[PDB]
């Protein structure tokens, strides 16, 4: 019986808000109607009613038939709509963990000489820093865009 | 990671709760139109009994 598990088990998007407003309920007005309800059929004080009527063998009768067995609104586990959507559901929301979060501390395990990293190792991890460069010095901009906010730029004016 | 790690619990239970939530509706509904009945007929024989 999770309570707050409940309430906070959809993602970022506030679409499924009205969904779980409308399940929640549902389960509690069909848990209210069945305690609210006897559980029992019915009294049919057969008794003191064949013998109060004033036409003859007619209680009797009807107590006997009201006895037996009579049509209800119920309904059979054919129509398996929310089955169905349970095995799809696990299948693209709690399986898709199995290779994302699985996948997702190797940056600490990989340790870190940048007291000794040398500029021609980013250049050969990264050609992206020497094309930045070079198209930086064909336009002509040997500024540095913000470089100089959080690294002073020691010129002495 | 633990966002997407609580997801797959979250979703495998919501998922198991979509068709619990269904039968149960069915078995309230099926209870009460039974109950409904058989006090109708009662009702109905105790009040004729009454007035006779």
């Amino acid at each position: 019986l999770d309570w707050a598990k409940v309430i906070s088990s959809l993602r970022i998007t506030g679409s499924t808000a009205t969904q779980l407003s409308s399940f929640k309920k549902r389960n509690d007005e069909a848990r209210r109607q069945l305690l609210e309800l006897q559980s029992q059929p019915t009294e049919v004080d057969f008794s003191h009613y064949r013998s109060v009527l004033k036409n003859t063998s007619v209680i009797d009768k009807i107590e006997s038939y009201v006895k037996q067995y009579k049509p209800v609104k119920i309904d059979a586990s054919k129509q398996l709509q929310v089955i169905e959507s349970f095995e799809k559901h696990a299948m693209t929301n709690a399986k898709e963990t199995e290779s994302l979060v699985s996948k997702e501390l190797d940056n600490i395990q990989s340790a870190r000489p940048f007291d000794e990293l040398t500029v021609d190792d980013l250049t050969k991890i990264k050609p992206e820093i020497d094309a930045k460069v070079e198209e930086m010095v064909k336009k002509g901009k040997w500024d540095v865009p913000g470089y100089k906010d959080r690294f002073g730029n020691l010129n002495v004016m | 990671r633990i966002d997407s790690v609580s997801q797959l619990q979250n979703v495998a239970e919501t998922t198991k709760v979509l068709f619990d939530v269904s039968k149960e509706t069915v078995e309230l509904e099926s209870e009460a139109f039974e109950l409904k009945q058989k006090v109708e007929l009662a009702h109905e024989a105790k009040a004729v009994l009454d007035s006779w």
